[PDB]
RNA sequence: CAAGCUUGAGUCUCGUAGAGGGGGGUAGAAUUCCAGGUGUAGCGGUGAAAUGCGUAGAGAUCUGGAGGAAUACCGGUGGCGAAGGCGGCCCCCUGGACGAAGACUGACGCUCAGGUGCGAAAGCGUGGGGAGCAAACAGGAUUAGAUACCCUGGUAGUCCACGCCGUAAACGAUGUCGACUUGGAGGUUGUGCCCUUGAGGCGUGGCUUCCGGAGCUAACGCGUUAAGUCGACCGCCUGGGG
């Protein structure tokens, strides 16, 4: 996340630009998840409902696409 | 892993033909002669019992090729016990 | 189309650098398969190539050394 | 018979000697009876990271057919050699030249 | 290997032997061997200065090449045999020139191998060579701690030492203790680890086991009358009193070690 | 492996009409023409051919009358893991004879009429309703 | 019983994809500790706080070193394995799976009581190793009590070698092996044709995910990878507690 301050500009344009370098490389994100050990299983479940209900959703949007609501 | 040269040696030594691989007495005789390569193997690494089970699969399918010969034609049996080695 | 390595059918290796260098991102983590497009019969080989580059220090483990 | 593609780098105050020193590891090869088919000698190279020091390096690239012993004896040469700085051992895709 | 013996009798069933087939089964050889006569711990004064010695079985030295100075010239192993006197077994080696001698035996020799010593040497087990020949990081016995003196660390069955670091003209060596010393680069180091590693998995069995090895029983000083032990005294098991041994300084924590001369070689103390 | 090749003959035109298909088809043997050369003149199945020469493949010709088939109700009765034999005092009877059962006497394959008829008893293959 | 036959079963040739297994090395990030250099009075923690660490100079920051364990990103309702399970890179020993085109043996087959082998985690034995987490344990809190959840510490253990143990919600709560019975949207791995027009289009193979037709049934639901229509063996069940 190493960032150069260009040719003056100005230091909140500088800052946003590192803000977003955090965001892109995820480095906010990694240590909440590694804050604590939870058991192999509770890693393999958590992935497994969230690619079912992010398939759902995609199964479910089908169903309100073409029926008409009002 | 039986080297295709290893293979090509012992169809033609107990084949009819030069052609003749998948005979009882070819098919024994090449299960035989891996067994016989994998004791060195699983005499230093005896913690393998992975590749040991894939050694079995080879102990009792020879065992139910020889039945199957000696049922059928015993004079062909006991010539090839005989210059394998085996039975005892 | 995403036809990038699919078109070149061949092994990834590691002293073409500059291949590499496209599916690496700043910091230097492998870039995943869902945004350069690739299929997952080359993004094994792509990462694998990686993870030797690394080690002949062609290159960085991590943007801070 | 196998292939391997050697590669190891000689750390930069001794490269006046990876010349003289290249032409030892292949005549064990060929003395043992074995091919050697590239002899890319990238030069002098910069790492991505030091190695604990010692920012620079030398590159060398073999390719070498021999039979597997006389590699498994190669292989402790570069451990023991004071210049020789992680030595690399790999396998098959028997014929290559490329990438200099 | 270690055998669990049979319980045919009460003296038995709690034997372990450690029994190698290699080792040579006949008489030692003869130009090797010397005198060894048994004291019982009496010094020139005549008094028992070490106490729990005595008795045993009859045993004749066997001259052991602690030093190894032949450069070159290399020798092969006759045959591996057993040493009284020592925790490790020994081995005949046979010069080219030659010469007999015998060396320590380490882990991985058995009879045949090639050896040699000098600092144009190979990095194998066996082979001996000064410090400063010898990768950082590698397992050494028979260090010397003078250079030419011979040899004193890592001589018992199964022990080594770890060289940690070199500083100029000077090797830091982790010692099998835990220690952390600093001794001469030029002193000669024997590559490997010392045999016999089964030492350990070996019951005696019985009172009588160790009386032929030469210890004699070890009265406790609480068994004593006040006169013959500071603990001693009590009318029926009575303690009281803080253990010291039987000269009156106290044991169980209380520290001895005083040189001030031989401070400078050691790195850390003993963990 | 399949130890029944005559349960698979009835399984495929039980499977075939519920499905509602034109023909089936099945590797043939003499046993199943015999049972295709009763089913046909019953008037339960129409033409079947035994087209093939080393793999010969026995094709039979499904029937309907409306939108529901023929075949009521096909099953096997003396299977390999029990065979039953049956005198001809005791034939068994199909629907109160509406019905015809496949029988293998000494003198061929009949229906359980012409096995009274005849005077003959035999293994019991198929109730056919 | 004899003689055939090729579909079942199996061998040979070529090749492909894989955290399949055993052994031996080597990296880089990070935590802890040790020795020092700058420097000040707080650090840590919680819902709030206290125990704890700190002027004997901590926490922060820089340099050097020692050790053990695990492999960020790739990473995927992806892959392999009979099940348990398997995740850095390299090497050398080894098992299995699949596909194209042909030769070859010619019923060599399926299931399996008693047996035999493998079998997560915890646990046991003898040696090692011990960074971090942490049963037991101690202190600080909340509480009417709090032998708990929360906080600061902390030993067996988790790690290695060789032996025991032989149990789990060891679970798709669904035994193995064959046959047949409308469809869609995908994932992964081969292949043979055209339009090697460059993307593509046409099909055939092997595993695998989701939704649903007939049908099944108590209903949920399953639905060509059946819980559908059938065959061959094996294991088990017969009201609830005790
Ligand atoms: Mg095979
Ligand atoms: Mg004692
Ligand atoms: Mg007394
Ligand atoms: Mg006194
Ligand atoms: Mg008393
Ligand atoms: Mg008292
Ligand atoms: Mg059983
Ligand atoms: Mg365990
Ligand atoms: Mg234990
Ligand atoms: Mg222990
Ligand atoms: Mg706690
Ligand atoms: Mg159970
Ligand atoms: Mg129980
Ligand atoms: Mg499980
Ligand atoms: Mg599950
Ligand atoms: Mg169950
Ligand atoms: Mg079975
Ligand atoms: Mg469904």
């Amino acid at each position: 996340p190493v960032i150069k301050v260009r040719e003056n500009e100005p230091f909140d344009v500088a800052l946003r630009r590192f803000k977003r370098s955090c965001e892109k490389a995820g480095v906010l994100a990694e240590v909440r998840r590694r804050e604590f050990y939870e058991k192999p299983t509770t890693e393999r479940k958590r992935a497994k409902a969230s690619a079912v209900k992010r398939h759902a959703k995609k199964l479910a949007r089908e169903n309100a696409r073409r029926t008409r609501l009002y | 892993s039986l080297s295709t040269e290893a293979t090509a040696k012992i169809v033609s030594e107990f084949g009819r033909d030069a052609n003749d691989t998948g005979s009882t007495e070819v098919q024994v005789a090449l299960l035989t002669a891996q067994i016989n390569h994998l004791q060195g193997h699983f005499a230093e690494h005896k913690k393998d019992h992975h590749s040991r089970r894939g050694l079995l699969r080879m102990v009792s399918q020879r065992r139910k090729l020889l039945d199957y010969l000696k049922r059928k034609d015993v004079a062909r049996y006991t010539q090839l016990i005989e210059r394998l080695g085996l039975r005892r | 189309f995403c036809r990038f390595t699919a078109e070149g059918v061949q092994e990834i290796d590691y002293k073409d650098i500059a291949t590499l260098k496209n599916y690496i991102t700043e910091s230097g983590k492998i870039v995943p398969s869902r945004i350069t497009g690739t299929r997952a019969k080359y993004q094994r080989q792509l990462a694998r190539a990686i993870k030797r580059a690394r080690y002949l220090s062609l290159l960085p483990y991590t943007d801070r050394h | 018979m196998r292939h391997y593609e050697i590669v190891f780098m000689v750390h930069p105050d001794q490269s006046e000697q990876v010349p003289g020193m290249i032409e030892r590891y292949t005549a064990a090869i060929t003395g043992a009876e074995g091919k050697i088919h590239r002899l890319e000698d990238w030069g002098r190279r910069q790492l991505a990271y030091p190695i604990n020091k010692l920012h620079k390096a030398h590159y060398v690239l073999m390719n070498v057919e021999a039979p597997q012993e006389v590699i498994d004896e190669l292989e402790t040469t570069f451990r023991f050699n004071d210049a020789v700085i992680r030595s690399m051992v790999m396998r098959t895709k028997h014929a290559v030249t490329e990438a200099s | 290997a270690v055998v669990k013996c049979k319980p045919t009798s009460p003296g038995r069933r709690h034997v372990v032997k450690v029994v190698n087939p290699e080792l040579h089964k006949g008489k030692p050889f003869a130009p090797l061997l010397e005198k060894n006569s048994k004291s019982g711990g009496r010094n020139n004064n005549g008094r028992i200065t070490t106490r729990h010695i005595g008795g045993g079985h009859k045993q004749a030295y066997r001259i052991v090449d602690f030093k190894r100075n032949k450069d070159g010239i290399p020798a092969v192993v006759e045959r591996l045999e057993y040493d009284p006197n020592r925790s490790a077994n020994i081995a005949l080696v046979l010069y080219k020139d030659g010469e007999r001698r015998y060396i320590l035996a380490p882990k991985g020799l058995k009879a045949g191998d090639q050896i040699q010593s000098g600092v144009d040497a190979a990095i194998k087990p066996g082979n001996t060579l000064p410090m400063r020949n010898i990768p950082v990081g590698s397992t050494v016995h028979n260090v010397e701690m003078k250079p030419g003196k011979g040899g004193q660390l890592a001589r018992s069955a199964g022990t080594y030492v770890q060289i940690v670091a070199r500083d100029g003209a000077y090797v830091t060596l982790r010692l099998r203790s835990g220690e952390m010393r600093k001794v001469e680069a030029d002193c000669r180091a024997t590559l490997g680890e010392v045999g016999n590693a089964e030492h350990m998995l070996r019951v005696l069995g019985k009172a009588g086991a160790a009386r032929w090895r030469g210890v004699r029983p070890t009265v406790r000083g609480t068994a004593m009358n006040p006169v013959d032990h500071p603990h001693g005294g009590g009318e029926g098991r009575n303690f009281g009193k803080h253990p010291v041994t039987p000269w009156g300084v106290q044991t169980k924590g209380k520290k001895t070690r005083s040189n001030k001369r031989t401070d400078k070689f050691i790195v850390r103390r003993r963990s | 492996s399949m130890q029944d090749p005559i349960a698979d003959m009835l399984t495929r035109i039980r499977n075939g009409q519920a499905a509602n298909k034109a023909a089936v088809t099945m590797p043939s043997s003499k046993l199943k023409v015999a049972i295709a050369n009763v089913l046909k003149e019953e008037g339960f199945i129409e033409d079947f051919k035994v087209e093939g020469d080393t793999k010969p493949e026995l094709e039979l010709t499904l029937k309907y009358f409306q939108g529901k088939a023929v075949v009521e109700s096909i099953q096997r009765v003396s299977r390999p893991g029990l065979r039953i034999y049956k005198r001809k005092d005791e034939l068994p009877k199909v629907m109160a004879g509406l019905g015809i059962a496949v029988v293998s006497t000494s003198k061929g394959v009949m229906t359980d009429r012409a096995a009274r008829q005849a005077g003959l008893g035999g293994e019991i293959i198929c109730y056919v309703a």
